[PDB]
């Protein structure tokens, strides 16, 4: 829900 | 006996753990300075270790067999709930009975009560957690087992917020029957008496952790001059409702 830097850090 | 799969899932998770796990804890030096002065001396240092530690927590649960097929909105759901649990689990390997403390190869990044007392939360916290590391460390776990349960960990599809969670049932099973087995086939009693329902109990007791971590995280952070001294990824996974 809006976690640029771990959503980042996942792909 | 074991499998090709569940071997195959195995030699995964270890070679995870060796690439995100690094037992010489040469990054320690890039975090803030310790000081050893609660006075939240070590604030500015626990934060950059924990932050790293997210970082390297994520690092290995992209490498779970099986996360890649859960979608951004589970996968970010998984480690947002399971990053702390787990990096008080990977952190068994650096804590020592000896003194109780968790010995990161040099003086300075060895730590124990006082210093990781010294960080905003209280001994309701600190207290269970070196409890948790001892009875932990007394399992004499093999390392096939420390990844298996680090990774069971983090793909739990009771976590808050989870959606397909047959998905993350069925990875997670996965991980478990794998874990069973290896116990089974790999590990010679006595030490295997019971090991697997020791373990889900380890995984009880990081719940509760993780639930007063939740619980005393909100209470510094809603405080100004100490959310400003965390980092902002460790803003975001735990929250930044400051
Ligand atoms: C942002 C924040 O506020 O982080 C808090 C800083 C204090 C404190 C009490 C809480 C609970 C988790 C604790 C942490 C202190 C440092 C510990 C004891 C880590 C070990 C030094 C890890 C050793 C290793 O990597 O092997 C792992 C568990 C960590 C998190």
């Amino acid at each position: 829900k809006n976690h640029p830097m771990l959503m980042n850090l996942l792909k | 006996k074991l499998s090709e799969e569940q071997q195959h899932i195995i030699a995964i998770l270890l070679d995870a753990h060796h690439k995100t796990y690094d037992p010489t804890y040469a990054d320690f030096r890039d975090f803030r300075p310790p000081v050893r002065m609660s006075p939240l001396s070590m604030l500015p240092h626990l934060a950059d270790l924990v932050s790293y530690s997210i970082q390297k927590v994520i690092g290995f649960a992209k490498m779970i067999p099986g996360f890649r097929d859960l979608t951004s909105d589970d996968q970010i759901v998984l480690l947002k709930s399971s990053a702390i649990e787990v990096i008080m689990l990977r952190s068994n390997q650096s804590f020592t009975m000896d003194d109780m403390s968790w010995d990161c190869g040099s003086q300075d990044y060895k730590y124990d009560v006082t210093d990781v007392s010294k960080a905003g939360h209280t001994l309701e916290l600190i207290e269970p957690l070196i409890k948790f590391q001892v009875g932990l460390k007394k399992l004499n776990l093999h390392e096939e087992e420390h990844v298996l349960l680090m990774a069971i960990c983090i793909v739990s599809p009771d976590r808050p917020g989870v959606q397909d969670a047959k998905l993350v049932e069925a990875i997670q099973d996965r991980l478990s029957n794998t874990l069973q087995t290896y116990i089974r086939c790999r590990h010679p009693p006595p030490g295997s008496h019971q090991l697997y329902a020791k373990m889900i109990q380890k995984l009880a007791d990081l719940r509760s952790l993780n639930e007063e971590h939740s619980k005393q995280y909100r209470s510094l952070s809603f405080q100004p001059e100490n959310s400003m001294k965390l980092t902002p990824l460790v803003l975001e996974v735990f929250g930044n409702e400051i």
